[PDB]
């Protein structure tokens, strides 16, 4: 029953916080910068390196500012949590990419009011 | 897909770690208790961020372990069914299609991919191509997908790919 | 251990009582 | 606005010594020096006379609420 | 290379090759190699020719570690070497010991000279004791409970030039004083008659002195005689300062100028 697509998931994941790409990429990086520092401390695992080499390959921007910009244009909207990662993050080019890999957009908004979103987010790429 | 949550958790600190360093020491314990593991609730949990507070220590009776029921602010990566990511091909195999999404890895057969996309044994490197060529997949390539099946092997998450829906490859 | 923490005691002020006269001698300078 | 006796019934203090001694039998700093003595439970009777044990009592009231009270806090009988 | 598997391509020279010396011949001692070559060792790896066997180079019976500057796995033979070369004002000294033995190495040093040695009680610790007065030490058992962070382990040239050596100028301004006496390291039965004693030659003038007592090193005594009473107050020398009725002076001379000002009370 749990599926994404139609926008349903358990009481405890329904109060969850999303993050970003770039987001998660800057607080492993900060982490592994804290933890590095301060001799005589465990070192990273695997699971920490494959993460970051994972998030470090689709940072579409690397200023902080940049996410907060696109969470504040983004959050003024009517959409759910979920839309706020996945359109944040694969970046389509068109509406009818995004109205297709996502089946929630599909009769929830016009084609020119997210074309715009999309061609916004596409220019706050760096 | 990645997520913040607040989470508890409760760790037994032998007595013979009372003393000026007790708080250090139960981060340090928590540090090193809740980090790359999972649960079938929660899901993979990545790393610690912060934590909130430290619980009163209840000592029990007839033994010296206290516990501290602690509640850290972690984060966690629990994919669902019908979501899309943006993952990496690891492996390119006649039987199927490897990636790498974080802490998981999925998996796409033949029969998913289109008929366009045929085999490449001939040459060295195992990659998929079409009749004119033109389209070409291989490893080390941001290529999309479509989580549409979720599985846990003992806290080691294992989803599966799809590959299907239009729009799935080179952006 | 025979080497106890020694900076960590706290100085104990006496108390009295002494009703005497304003007649010693006098400050100096902090140069 | 704690309404609890300030003075430690016998049930509390043969407790807390009890914790403290099995605390200290089990490799836990002392917070006091040793005069030259090995039993813990003689050990837990020097810190208690000496008010340095770090445990804080809990006195669970009929409501439900409940008081914390420090051993180095309130007033000792024995 | 057949049967021994063992070649003497496989072993190098300058590289440790165990010989295990299970017996001698005549000098020497000839035993098994791990690769099961014949390692004879001669009278030169142990430096016995027309003596006893070498028995404190070669282990007998056992493996002993040596230099491997021989292949002879197929010849029978071992080179060895038995012996452990063949296999190859203010200064801060180190030490890589225990309390009582330390002590006999302190009262040579001039005051200033720190010296960092391990702790005695836990583990992780480490003590700073630094030159106070003659036979006065202060142990600073660093966790005087000195909070750090655990970044300073590496580098230790910064704790003593911190809180060591402007708490040191500051304790050696006080030895130069002008009223300054030790009385057998400043006993309190010693230090009481001589307030009393020193009255009688002037009733009017109330003069005073310092002294730092030795089983609590780090707390001066600062004594007075405000009437035929007498009193003792005790001060702290903070690593920034002194701690005298709670106020900390930047320097030395403020505790001095402002003691003059304040004893006049009857208290």
């Amino acid at each position: 029953e749990e599926d994404a697509s139609q926008l349903i998931f358990p009481k405890e994941f329904e109060t969850a916080e999303t993050l970003l790409n770039s987001e998660v990429h800057m607080l492993l990086e900060h982490r592994k910068q804290q933890n590095e520092s301060a001799e005589d401390e465990q070192e990273l695992s695997e699971v920490f390196m494959k993460t970051l080499n994972y998030t470090a390959r689709f940072s579409r921007f690397k200023n902080r500012e940049t996410i907060a910009s696109v969470r504040s244009l983004l959050l003024q909207k009517k959409l759910h949590k979920f839309e706020l990662a996945c359109l944040a993050n694969l970046c389509p080019e068109t509406a009818e990419e995004s109205k297709a890999l996502i089946p929630s957009l599909e009769g929830r908004f016009e084609d020119e009011e997210l074309q715009q979103i999309l061609d916004d987010i596409q220019t706050k790429r760096s | 897909m990645f997520y913040h949550i607040s989470l508890e958790h409760e760790i037994l600190l032998h007595p013979r770690y009372f003393g000026p360093n007790l708080l250090n020491t139960v981060k340090q314990k928590l540090f090193t208790e809740v980090e790359g593991t999972c649960t079938g609730k929660y899901g993979f949990v990545i790393a610690v961020t912060t934590i909130d507070n430290i619980g009163a220590g209840v000592i029990q009776p007839g033994r010296g372990f206290v516990l501290y029921p602690v509640k850290y602010k972690a984060i966690v990566f629990r994919p669902f069914k019908g979501e899309v990511v943006d993952a990496v091909v690891t492996q390119v195999n006649k039987v199927g299609l490897f990636t790498e999404i974080g802490p998981m890895s999925c998996f796409i057969s033949r029969h998913s991919i289109p008929s366009e996309m045929e085999f490449d044994p001939n040459s060295n490197p195992p990659c998929y191509k079409t009749m004119d060529e033109d389209i070409v997949i291989q490893q080390d390539d941001e290529i999309r997908l479509k989580i549409v099946g979720t599985r846990v092997d003992k806290n080691d998450i294992f989803a599966i790919g799809s590959l299907m829906d239009d729009y799935l490859g080179l952006v | 251990g025979a080497t106890p923490a020694y900076g960590a005691w706290s100085p104990s002020v006496g108390s009295g009582m002494t009703p005497g006269a304003a007649g010693f001698s006098p400050s100096a300078a902090s140069d | 606005k704690r309404i609890t006796t300030p003075y430690m019934t016998k049930y509390e203090r043969a407790r807390v010594l009890g914790t403290r001694a099995l605390q200290i039998a089990m490799c836990a700093p002392v917070m006091v020096e040793l005069e030259g003595e090995t039993d813990p439970l003689l050990i837990a009777m020097k810190e208690l006379k000496a008010r340095k044990i770090p445990i804080i009592i809990r006195r669970y009231l009929p409501d439900g609420s409940y008081e914390d009270w420090g051993v180095d806090e309130l007033i000792i009988s024995d | 290379n057949m049967l021994t598997k063992e070649t003497p391509e496989t072993f190098y020279i300058g590289k440790l090759i165990i010989c295990n010396v299970t017996g001698i011949a005549h000098i020497g001692v000839k035993t098994r190699l791990d690769n099961g070559v014949t390692g004879f060792i001669p009278t030169k790896f142990l430096s016995d020719k027309v003596v006893k066997r070498p028995e404190e180079r070669v282990k007998v019976g056992m493996t002993v570690h040596c230099r491997i500057m021989k292949i002879d796995i197929e010849k029978f033979s071992a080179d060895l070497t038995c012996r452990t070369s063949d296999l190859m004002i203010a200064h801060p000294s180190f030490h890589n010991i225990n309390f009582k033995q330390a002590e006999k190495m302190m009262e040579t040093m001039d005051q200033g000279d720190v010296i960092i040695r391990p702790s005695s009680k836990g583990e992780n610790h480490l003590t700073v004791t630094w030159k106070v007065s003659d036979g006065i030490y202060q142990h600073v058992d660093v966790r005087a409970t000195l909070w750090i962070n655990s970044e300073e382990f590496e580098d230790l040239d910064e704790i003593v030039a911190r809180y060591v050596q402007p708490m040191a100028s500051f304790a050696r301004d006080l030895l130069n004083h002008k009223y300054y006496q030790d009385c057998s390291g400043g006993d309190r039965k010693k230090l009481e008659e001589l307030l009393i004693k020193t009255k009688k030659e002037k009733p009017t003038f109330i003069p005073y002195f310092i002294c730092a007592c030795k089983e609590l090193p780090g707390k001066f005594l600062l004594g007075y005689q405000p009437r035929g009473k007498p009193r003792i107050e005790y001060v702290t020398v903070t690593p920034e300062g002194f701690r005298y009725r709670g106020q900390i002076f930047p320097t030395v001379n403020g505790l001095f100028r402002w003691f003059k000002d304040h004893y006049q009370d009857p208290v």
